[PDB]
């Protein structure tokens, strides 16, 4: 009766209201990359370092 | 124990008037002598209704009992009494209050139930006949009992209708249905 009438009314006289997909962009992170692959770079390459340790720390064993 | 209580003081004084009657088998009596003797103080409204007014002394009391009694010699007996009880007690103030309260008894024993078609404007009088003829016809009028339906007027209830009558309700109306839809949308 009066829940025919509200029925009637609501779905039809009005429905959903205007909302963009661009305007939700603003409200959430967008996805952005993970930059950089980060390659380690090879340290104390050659004898350089060796002839140095050998030399620098005399300290023995006891 | 005479059908239908009455709760809180000035009703004690109904119930025991009723009870006192009943076992005189005179309360048919009783409530014509009850609704005389409060309808020549109605109709007495300055000096008899306005002077009932909680101030006056013993003896002044008992000379408006006297008063009282002297204006009609139609009372019961029962009723008399009851009179100079209310004096006595210095209580007489509340006196119409006491012959409500024996006329809701009264009419519970002649069987008579009050209901209400409170709506938000008067209803027809095709409504009002249509409603009386189903709601006597129901299980809830038992029958060997009669219903004064009185539609009252209540703007607060948005249109419909609501049945009230033996503390039993129905509630089909706008208003009500209203609150309920909203409610439920509001989820």
């Amino acid at each position: 009766n009066v829940i025919q009438d509200l029925y009637l009314r609501e779905l039809k006289d009005t429905k959903l209201a205007p909302s963009t997909l661009q305007d939700a962009e603003g409200n959430v992170k967008p996805w952005n990359p993970p930059q950089k692959p980060n390659l380690p770079e090879l340290e104390l390459q050659g004898p350089e370092a060796l002839k140095a340790y050998t030399e620098q720390n005399v300290e023995t064993a006891h | 124990p005479p059908p239908v209580r009455l709760f809180g003081v000035e009703g004690t004084y109904a119930t025991a008037l009723y009870q006192a009657a009943a076992k005189n088998s005179s309360i048919d009596a009783a409530f014509q002598s009850l609704q005389k003797v409060e309808s020549t103080v109605k109709k007495n409204p300055k000096l008899g209704h306005l002077l009932l007014n909680p101030a006056l002394s013993l003896k002044d009391r008992n000379s408006v009992i006297d008063a009282i009694v002297e204006t009609h010699k139609n009372l019961d007996g029962y009723v008399v009494n009851l009179l100079k009880v209310l004096s006595e007690n210095n209580r007489l103030g509340c006196f119409e209050k006491i012959a409500s309260d024996f006329g809701v008894l009264n009419d519970a024993h002649n069987g008579l139930l009050k209901g209400t078609v409170t709506s938000a404007e008067p209803l027809d009088p095709k409504s009002f006949k249509r409603i009386e003829k189903a709601l006597s016809a129901s299980k809830l009028v038992g029958q060997g009992k009669s219903l004064k339906l009185e539609n009252v007027v209540k703007p607060e209830i948005k249109g419909g209708l609501i049945v009230e009558l033996g503390d039993k309700t129905v509630d089909l109306s706008i208003s009500t249905k209203i609150q309920k839809l909203n409610k439920v949308l509001e989820d």
